[PDB]
């Protein structure tokens, strides 16, 4: 059921600096042509990024067990879809109940179980050389999911698995808050056209969902996708990710025009 | 560190500092006045009201 | 008569007097639902054949119905109501957003942890709600359906855990509690627990000890789409009038316009600088319409004294008289920059002030006067 | 000189601004709670029976009529400035145009 | 206007304090024609154009 | 035994700690209510007389 | 500092009404600026020393 | 939490009124030292000068 | 301490208190000593924040450049938020960001006790 994969090298983590990202909508009220002042938790301007990665070349597939603390500002920069999704939870395995977040090319579910997590979790698409074609093949992540509570299954979609050559172009942001029950993501999908970092600019997240969980979460996990022609025999594609964390912050929110939020002032940076 | 220090001491400005309350400096410092009233007097002495 | 009681006499002396603004009133109301016609699920949650042990307790999403709680009168009894973001004598005109049902089984000596700030095994152990609470909790006794001769013990509760529950949490792991010193690898015995206990339900247990049935509705009100409504009916939308209005629940008073603004997908309502709601998206037609208040204002009287004459004039600073909102009209109407003066006669000659009104005019009280 | 110089007549742009001010900080803070549940009386009365929403408005309208008091003891204070520069200005209008 | 927005339940619970309003007006409009008097005084000094 | 109402007992309490949880899997309280002091901040407090 | 003295749960309620405490402090940087002032029109009449 | 937020804006309105009293207490007086500088001033430039 | 929460500097106070008394309280009723529960030892409580801070600023429309100004800081683990030199110390605090130069001009931000600054020439 589970495969721990091998051959990979050894690189310290790399940072960023988040610059202005990580601001949402923080409420459901159309305002407009006005500066409003709130108190949510935020990623901090200017803050630290920690930068991690899926390179063939120096192979890293990094999807390690991060701290989610108060909340999580999480960022990708792809062109080939490899990150498909998240694993959030406590111990991470059939102790406590845990959330699976994931994206397997088909549809999207959503689920809460005693999963027993796999201790290198991944998903993975095959090439067939003959026909030229990608298509899912392995689905890891767990060997048990036990008493479910709470499940959400999306109508059907077909993923482009093709494998792609060029920079990123897409940046997905994501905020992850869990809240009285709650799990509570924002996002926005922005085009990009990008080599290395994080991309500076602005650009506030819209709530996706309210998920009523109820579960206790203090570690998260990020699912890359493989791909192939095993413990060796693999190749990381090409993908990099970024975690940042919230804190509570009081921000100065300008909206335009349309109620755009278009900029923003992190009252707490410096004395400016 | 003053008011850390002296604390039997019950000072009264550091009563007024700790709970928000802060007295500024003027710009002009009493060396200052004294200048511009000596140029004043020596005017008037020198000159008249001219 | 406006300045008379403001002045608090029967006599008024010579000058002008603010007498607070014009205003208009409204003429109908309207009362904007979206169109649901499917009855919420009482049944389901009330006439359930079983509830969840507390522990592991139950929440079910309700959505797209209508909240009409009179049909539980021919049915249910409840000991225990209460309602905490929300008076209960409101439910019927509002609407609710993300509405879920909580549903467990207790005993009545517990029945009073379910509330905000309390504390005890269930309060501390298996089910908490936030001290910020908008819902209501209802709760009844379930004797004859929950209890048996022999006991009923397919109803657990969490006696032991190592920390206390944040709100809306569930837990329902069966890991061993270390009481002591010892590591309780399994061991079950000396001071390693099992973490769960039965209650014995029977039907000759005192009140204290019947089981009750817990249902706990949980929802958000007036700031976003709502699909959950009271049992209203909705009625005909009437724009560019002074109207009464319910939309979604929220009311006012005002004038309702078409607006050019345009909400994201999840932003039923929008609000001006004083956090006032400005603009509404429309239950049934999904347009957005701007509220613009129905009193503007800008009304003062010009008086003789009261001890000569009854006649007054009345200046309307935001009139142009060039339907006008004004109180009457009656001829004698003189426009200047000051407003629209009524009750007035224009005069071509120059004379000294005497009560001055504005903008380089004043006025006299002179001869038939 | 005038043309020139556009801080000249600071003074008389700083009793224009002054007063826009005040206007424009009573109208923001309509916005304050005041420790109502509720800054907006419309949602105090579609939610709240009339005993509670009562307690709530209250709360309001306290806070209001302090913002009013505010405002007035403010233009009181300014009023009477003006004043003493109007009189310099009556004075000098006797004594150096006269 | 400020306090209450038209609305009715407000108004009546108001008047509870009414005196107060009426105080606050009476300071504002002396305000008022002290303003129209310090113009006079400066300006007007001369009747004779 | 309990006390008649008429003649209630009082029993002082003194140099001990307060963990009301050993109630837990023994007695069951109809009431219970705490007026100088919130439930929750009980297991934070020390207690005089 | 002078109301809550660093308390985060009361600072957190000041917010309710922040737009006053700027107010305050508008009024007195007014008083601040006029002090200096002050001291110049009566003693700096004379720039040439 | 809900209770002491009771407590806590009873707290915050008075200390808000101690400083609101402050600060129109300070104006004022800022009014009659206003007065004296500018009397000073004239002094200044009739006596001295 | 038994159960009264709080935020602050603890130091060793030479309060002695009465036999019955367990905590002191200051002008403003407010908590300023307490005596151990374990070992019985006065200690005073000093508040963390101290205070006086002020910002001097070239317009924005200019430059984002800006100094600051610590009232109650002697620079002679300073209590600032950082330094990065460009210290100089006056009666009006200890200024930091800003380069003193010795001519004299005429006051523009006028920052206290004889010194101004302004935003000069590579600016
Ligand atoms: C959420 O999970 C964390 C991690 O399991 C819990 O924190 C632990 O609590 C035990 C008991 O007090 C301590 O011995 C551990 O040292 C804690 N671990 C960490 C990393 O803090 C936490 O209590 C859980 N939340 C809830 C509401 O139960
Ligand atoms: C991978 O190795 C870890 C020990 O580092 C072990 O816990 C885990 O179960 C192994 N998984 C597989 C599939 O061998
Ligand atoms: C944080 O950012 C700084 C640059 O400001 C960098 O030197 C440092 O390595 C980053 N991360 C950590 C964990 O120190
Ligand atoms: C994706 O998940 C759904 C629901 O569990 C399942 O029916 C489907 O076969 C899965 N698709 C793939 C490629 O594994
Ligand atoms: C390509 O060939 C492989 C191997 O025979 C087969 O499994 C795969 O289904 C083929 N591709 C498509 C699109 O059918
Ligand atoms: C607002 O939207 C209109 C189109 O409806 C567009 O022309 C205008 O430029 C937008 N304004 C801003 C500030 O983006
Ligand atoms: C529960 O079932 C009874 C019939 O046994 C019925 O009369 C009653 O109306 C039902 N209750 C609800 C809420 O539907
Ligand atoms: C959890 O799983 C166990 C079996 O391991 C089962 O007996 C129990 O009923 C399940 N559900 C809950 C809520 O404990
Ligand atoms: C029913 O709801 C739809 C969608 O909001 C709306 O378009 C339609 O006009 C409504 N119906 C009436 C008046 O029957
Ligand atoms: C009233 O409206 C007319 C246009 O119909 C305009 O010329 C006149 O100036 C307006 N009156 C005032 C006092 O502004
Ligand atoms: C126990 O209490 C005594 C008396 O207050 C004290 O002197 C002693 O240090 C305390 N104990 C420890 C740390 O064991
Ligand atoms: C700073 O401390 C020194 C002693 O190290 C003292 O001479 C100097 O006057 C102090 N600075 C100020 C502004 O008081």
């Amino acid at each position: 059921q589970c495969v721990n994969l091998t051959t990979r090298t050894q690189l310290p983590p790399a940072y960023t600096n988040s610059f202005t990202r990580g601001v949402y909508y923080p409420d459901k009220v159309f305002r407009s042509s006005v500066l409003h002042s709130t108190q949510d938790l935020f990623l901090p301007f200017f803050s630290n990024v920690t930068w991690f990665h899926a390179i063939h070349v120096t192979k890293r597939f990094d999807n390690p067990v991060l701290p989610f603390n108060d909340g999580v500002y999480f960022a990708s920069t792809e062109k080939s879809n490899i990150i498909r999704g998240w694993i959030f939870g406590t111990t991470l395995d059939s102790k406590t109940q845990s959330l699976l977040i994931v994206n397997n090319a088909t549809n999207v579910v959503i689920k809460v179980c005693e999963f027993q997590f796999c201790n290198d979790p991944f998903l993975g698409v095959y090439y067939h050389k003959n026909n030229k074609s990608w298509m899912e093949s392995e689905f890891r992540v767990y060997s048990s999911a036990n008493n479910c509570t709470f499940e959400y299954v999306s109508q059907p979609f077909l993923m482009d698995l093709e494998g792609k050559q060029g920079n990123f172009k897409n940046l997905r942001e994501f905020v992850f808050k869990n809240i009285d029950g709650y799990f509570k993501i924002y996002s926005k999908h922005t085009p990009i056209n990008l080599v290395r970092d994080l991309p500076q600019g602005f650009s506030a997240l819209e709530p996706l969902v309210d998920l009523p969980i109820g579960i206790n979460i203090t570690r998260f996990q990020t699912l890359l996708a493989l791909h192939r022609s095993s413990s060796s025999g693999w190749t990381a594609g090409a993908a990099a990710y970024y975690v940042g964390y919230l804190q509570p912050r009081t921000f100065l929110l300008k909206y335009n025009e349309n109620g755009t939020i278009t900029d923003a002032v992190d009252c707490a940076l410096d004395p400016l | 560190g003053d008011c850390l220090g002296d604390i039997a001491a019950r000072d009264l400005i550091c009563a007024q500092k700790f709970n928000g309350l802060t007295v500024l400096p003027p710009l002009l410092t009493d060396e200052m006045i004294a200048q511009y009233t000596s140029a004043l007097l020596a005017g008037t002495i020198c000159s008249g009201w001219t | 008569s406006e300045t008379k009681c403001t002045l608090k006499s029967f006599t008024v002396e010579k000058g002008i007097y603010q007498t607070s603004n014009f205003r208009v009133q409204p003429t109908e109301s309207i009362v904007r639902f979206p169109n649901i016609t499917n009855l919420c699920p009482f049944g389901e949650v009330f006439n359930a054949t079983r509830f969840a042990s507390v522990y592991a307790w139950n929440r079910k999403r309700i959505s797209n119905c209508v909240a009409d709680y009179s049909v539980l009168y021919n049915s249910a009894s409840f000991s225990t109501f209460k309602c905490y973001g929300v008076s209960p004598t409101k439910l019927n005109d509002l609407c609710f957003t993300n509405v879920y049902a909580d549903s467990f089984v207790i005993r009545g000596d517990e029945v009073r942890q379910i509330a905000p700030g309390q504390t005890g095994k269930i309060a501390d152990y298996n089910y908490k709600l936030p001290d910020d609470f908008t819902g209501c909790v209802i709760a009844w006794n379930s004797n004859n359906l929950d209890s048996k001769v022999g006991g009923n013990y397919n109803y657990l509760y969490r006696l032991f855990r190592k920390s206390n529950l944040k709100p809306f949490e569930r837990d329902i792991s069966t890991e061993i509690y270390q009481a002591g010193s010892t590591p309780c690898n399994g061991v079950e015995g000396f001071n390693c627990y099992f973490p769960l206990q039965s209650y014995g339900f029977q039907p000759t247990n005192g009140v204290g000890y019947q089981p009750y049935r817990v249902v706990v509705l949980s929802f958000e009100l007036l700031h976003a789409p709502a699909t959950v409504c009271g049992p209203k009916k909705s009625t005909n939308l009437v724009k560019n009038k002074c109207v009464n209005f319910n939309f979604n629940g929220l009311t006012g008073t005002g004038v309702l316009t078409e607006s050019n603004k345009k909400f994201l997908p999840f932003q039923q309502f929008g609000r001006d600088i004083a956090d006032t709601t400005d603009a509404v998206r429309d239950p049934q037609t999904l347009e957005i319409l701007d509220i613009t208040p129905c009193s503007f204002g800008g009304v003062s009287v010009i008086t003789p004294g009261t001890n000569t004459s009854n006649q007054v004039a009345v200046l309307y600073q935001d009139v142009n008289c060039t339907t006008w909102r004004v109180y009457s009209t009656g001829s004698n109407v003189f426009q200047t920059r000051a407003g629209c003066l009524i009750g007035a006669e224009h005069v071509n000659n120059s004379y000294e002030c005497d009560i001055p009104i504005g903008a380089g005019i004043c006025a006299s009280y002179q001869t038939s006067q | 000189s005038l043309s020139s110089t556009p801080s000249a007549l600071g003074k008389l742009q700083d009793v224009v601004n002054q007063n826009a001010q005040a206007l424009n900080t009573l109208v923001k803070q309509l916005s304050s709670n005041f420790g109502a549940i509720s800054s907006v009386l419309n949602d105090i009365l579609s939610r709240l029976d009339p005993p509670e929403a009562e307690v709530q408005i209250d709360r309001l309208i306290t806070g209001r009529l302090q913002s009013l008091q505010t405002y007035v003891t403010q233009q009181l204070i300014r009023a009477a400035e003006i004043r003493a520069s109007a009189n310099l200005a009556a004075t000098k209008m006797s004594e150096c145009v006269l | 206007m400020y306090i209450c927005g038209d609305s009715t339940e407000c108004s009546n619970l108001l008047l509870q304090y009414g005196s107060f309003c009426t105080q606050l007006n009476r300071a504002l409009t002396g305000i008022a024609v002290e303003q129209d008097k310090n113009t006079q005084e400066v300006f007007a000094q001369v009747k004779q154009i």
